[PDB]
RNA sequence: GCCAGUGGCGAAGGCGCCCGGCUGGAACGGGUCCGACGGUGAGGGACGAAGGCCAGGGGAGCGAACCGGAUUAGAUACCCGGGUAGUCCUGGCUGUAAAGGAUGCGGGCUAGGUGUCGGGCGAGCUUCGAGCUCGCCCGGUGCCGAAGGGAAGCCGUUAAGCCCG
C-alpha cells in the first residue's frame, strides 16, 4: 500500500479470520483485558503497540472480539486517550525531525520531497479529523507550533 | 658518460628475507644507486613455485662498497593472477587499510577476497569488516618483519578465507598489496 | 518551442535543428529592429 | 475457492512453557516484539522477519 | 670487479609497442641505467614501416647484441602498450621483438604486460563521436 | 575501471571506490492501530540531463570558437597538432531534451510457462556459512506464449483486451 506517492501494489498486511465469537483458548475476560490496556498505556505504549503486545505476549487476538470495544475507546473511557490522534502525531514527529535534518542539510532535496509528502499526508488527515471532530475546526498544521507540540 | 667507468654494485635483499644477492646494478658515484628499486618474484625463497606471482619491491638503502643492501618497500600481486581471479558471476571484495605495526612501521594494506557467486553488498561489507579486524589485530600484535612475511606468504589470507567462510564461501583470498609509508 | 516529430523527419525536409536556428536568427533580427532600432 | 477465498492467516497462536518457571503461556508465532515470560522475564520467542525463533517450548501446543 | 661466478647477468627489456612505432629499451635490473635503446625510426626510414614486426626484430637484434656484448646474458620482458586514455593493445612488434631477442640468444626470463590501465579514466581524444574516418 | 548483470534504488531527471554520521521511500511478515481518511486534478506549486548566463574560485585531461598542417576541383568540414570558453567547486538564474516504455494515473476481470531481484514459509543437503538446491506466497523486473486484440508491426495478467472513473 505504497499507493499514495509510490503506486506500488504492496499487499503485506493482516488476515483476520471471520470470527463472530471469541476463541475458546483465550484465558482473559473483557475486564482484565481492559486493565491490561490501561496498564500498558501507563507504561507509555501507543494503541498499536498495545495490541501488538497483547497479541504476542498475552495471546489476545482482537481486543475488539474480546471486549466488544476498541483500544482507543477503552483509553478515552479511562481518560488516557491521546489529545491528538496517534497517526497524525507520528507524522508530525517525523516532519519535525526532518525539518531539523534539512536545516543542517539544505541540498538533500530527496529527503525534502519526503517531507513534502509527509506534510501532504498530515494535511489530508487534518482535513478528515476536522470534519469528524477529533480536532477543532481551527486546527492547522504549522512546523513551529508542531515543534512546540512534540516538545 | 662511458659505460666502462661503471661498477656492478651487487645488490642484496634485507635480513628478514635472507640477505641473498637479488642482483647487481651498474653505477658510479654510489650516491646514484641509493634510491634504486628492484623487483623479484619471491625468488628469494624459490623452493616454492606456489608464489611466482608475488612481486616484491626492495629499495637500496646504505651501500657499503660493492655491496648494496636493500629495504622492503612493498609487494604486489601480478596482474595476470588478479585478472584470472576476477570473473563474472563472481564477487570481488577489496579492503584498503592503514596500519601501524607494533614497532611503528606505517603500512597501507590492500587485501582482497573473491567470493564464488554474486552476493549482497551487506555480506561484502561484513567480509570487509572481517578483513579489517584480522589485519588490525595482526598488525598491533606482530612486528613489521613477521607481518610482511605472513602476507607475502598466505597465513593471513588463509585465516581470512577461514573466519570469512561464515559469511559466504570464498575462492582464493589474498593480500594483493602492501606498500610502506614510514619506518620509525 | 513547440515542436513536431513529423518535422524531425527528413523525407522531404531540411534538418529541424537548423530550421529552428534559422527561425531564431530571424526572430532576433526582428526583435532587434523592433525595440531599439 | 482455494487460497484467496476468505484469506486466512498462516500464523498460529501457540502455547509454550518456559524452562525456568514452567508456566504455560499463549503467544504468537510471528511476533513483532521479543516475548517475555510474565513471571520470569525470560524470552520465549525472539523476533525475526517472519516466524519468530522459539526458545523455551519443550512442552508445546498450537491452536 | 666483483668475483662473478655465475655470468648470469640479468637485465630488463622495456618494449613500448604501439600502432605507430616500437621502442626496445634495455636497462639494468633496476631500470635507472640504460644500456641499449633502439627504435623502428632508427632502423628504417619509412614512418608507416616503423611499427612493423619487420624492423621490430631488427631493433631488437641490435639492442640484444649490444647488451650481450656488454654482458647481460638474459633479460626480463616488460611490454607496454600506450597509456590509459590511449590504446591498451601493444601491437605485433611486441611478440616480434621477443622472438628476435630469443633468436639473438639472450635468455628470456619472465614476461609481463606492464601496460598502465586506469581505474578511472581521463577523457580520451576524438570527442563524443570519436574518429569519424 | 574489472566485479557490473534485460541486476538494484529512485516521481522522473538520475544514482557505482571505501568508512562513519544524518536522512527519505518502498517490499515482506503482521488475528497491531485508525476507521473510507480514497482517486483524479482545472488553476497553482516543487523537482528537473546537458548546455548557457551572473558573481567568485579552480583549471590536469578533453575541448566549441579560433589558429596552423593536410585532403580536395573546392573543403568555412571529416583526419592531424594546438587551443579559448566550458567541463570541476560555491551560491543563484535559466526550466529546456528522441526528458522515449515515443505507451497519463487509479481499480476489477480474462490460460499460463520460464527466468531473475527482494522478503517470507516449508522441505532436503551441507565444509553447519548472512551457505547450496527444490517447491510455495507476496511484491518487482524480463523473455515466450494460446485465447483475445489490432492496419499491421506487434501487444498479450508489467495489455496496445473487457469494465469502472
Ligand atoms: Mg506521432
Ligand atoms: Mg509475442
Ligand atoms: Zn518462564
Amino acid at each position: 500500500m505504497a499507493r499514495m506517492h509510490a503506486r506500488k501494489r504492496g499487499k503485506s498486511g493482516s488476515k483476520r479470520p471471520p470470527r463472530t465469537a471469541p476463541p475458546t483458548w483465550v484465558e482473559y475476560t473483557a475486564e482484565e483485558v481492559e486493565g491490561l490496556v490501561v496498564k500498558l498505556r501507563k507504561e507509555g505504549y501507543s494503541a498499536a503497540m498495545i495490541g501488538t503486545i497483547l497479541r504476542d505476549q498475552y495471546g489476545i487476538p482482537s481486543v475488539k472480539l474480546i471486549t466488544g470495544k476498541k483500544i482507543t475507546k477503552i483509553l478515552e473511557e479511562n481518560g488516557l486517550a491521546p489529545q491528538i490522534p496517534e497517526d497524525l502525531m507520528a507524522l508530525i514527529r517525523k516532519a519535525v525531525n526532518l525539518r531539523k535534518h534539512l536545516e543542517m542539510h539544505p541540498k538533500d532535496r530527496h529527503s525534502m520531497r519526503g517531507l513534502q509528502l509527509t506534510e501532504s499526508k498530515i494535511r489530508r488527515l487534518v482535513k478528515y479529523y476536522r470534519r469528524t471532530g477529533k480536532l477543532p475546526a481551527k486546527w492547522r498544521y504549522d512546523p513551529e507550533q508542531a515543534k512546540l507540540l512534540v516538545r | 658518460d662511458k659505460w666502462k667507468m661503471k661498477e656492478w654494485y651487487v645488490v642484496y635483499a634485507p635480513d628478514f628475507f635472507g640477505s641473498k644477492e637479488i642482483g647487481l646494478t651498474p653505477a658510479d658515484e654510489p650516491e646514484k644507486v641509493i634510491g634504486r628499486v628492484i623487483e623479484t618474484t619471491l625468488r628469494d625463497l624459490t623452493g616454492d613455485f606456489t608464489k611466482g606471482q608475488v612481486k616484491l619491491y626492495f629499495q637500496i638503502y646504505d651501500v657499503k662498497g660493492q655491496n648494496a643492501y636493500t629495504k622492503f618497500k612493498g609487494h604486489t600481486l601480478a596482474r595476470s593472477y588478479i585478472r584470472s581471479l576476477v570473473r563474472r558471476r563472481t564477487t570481488r571484495i577489496d579492503g584498503i587499510f592503514n596500519v601501524t605495526t607494533k614497532d611503528g612501521y606505517k603500512l597501507r594494506v590492500m587485501g582482497m577476497v573473491i567470493a564464488y557467486r554474486r552476493i549482497q553488498t551487506s555480506q561484502e561489507r561484513a567480509i570487509r569488516e572481517i578483513i579489517r579486524d584480522i589485519i588490525y589485530k595482526k598488525a598491533e600484535e606482530l612486528n613489521y618483519r613477521d607481518f610482511v612475511l605472513e602476507a607475502v606468504s598466505g597465513k593471513m589470507a588463509a585465516e581470512i578465507a577461514k573466519e570469512a567462510r561464515r559469511i559466504y564461501p570464498i575462492k582464493r583470498a589474498e593480500i594483493r598489496k602492501i606498500k610502506v609509508l614510514a619506518e620509525p | 518551442m513547440k515542436r513536431r516529430p513529423r518535422k524531425w523527419k527528413k523525407k522531404g525536409r531540411m534538418r529541424w535543428k537548423w530550421i529552428k536556428k534559422r527561425i531564431r536568427r530571424l526572430k532576433k533580427q526582428r526583435r532587434k529592429e523592433r525595440g531599439l532600432i | 475457492l482455494p487460497k484467496n477465498l476468505i484469506p486466512m492467516p498462516k500464523s498460529r497462536f501457540l502455547r509454550v512453557k518456559c524452562i525456568d518457571c514452567g508456566n504455560e503461556q499463549i503467544v504468537f508465532s510471528n511476533p513483532s516484539t521479543t516475548v517475555r515470560c510474565l513471571v520470569c522475564g525470560a524470552t520465549l520467542v525472539e523476533p525475526t522477519g517472519g516466524k519468530g525463533i522459539l526458545k523455551a517450548k519443550v512442552l508445546e501446543v498450537l491452536e | 670487479q666483483v668475483n662473478l661466478k655465475k655470468k648470469e647477468k640479468w637485465g630488463v627489456a622495456h618494449i613500448y609497442s604501439s600502432y605507430n612505432n616500437t621502442i626496445i629499451h634495455i636497462t639494468d635490473l633496476t631500470g635507472a641505467e640504460t644500456v641499449s635503446r633502439w627504435s623502428g625510426g632508427m632502423v628504417v626510414k619509412a614512418d608507416r614501416d616503423e611499427p612493423s614486426p619487420y624492423a621490430a626484430m631488427i631493433a631488437a637484434r641490435r639492442a640484444a647484441e649490444e647488451a650481450m656484448e656488454k654482458g647481460f646474458t638474459g633479460v626480463h620482458i616488460k611490454v607496454r602498450a600506450p597509456g590509459g586514455s590511449k590504446s591498451k593493445s601493444p601491437g605485433p612488434g611486441a611478440q616480434a621483438a621477443i622472438r628476435a631477442l630469443a633468436r639473438a640468444g639472450l635468455r628470456i626470463g619472465r614476461v609481463e604486460d606492464v601496460t598502465p590501465i586506469p581505474h578511472d579514466g581521463t577523457r580520451p581524444k576524438g570527442g563524443r563521436r570519436g574518429r569519424r574516418v
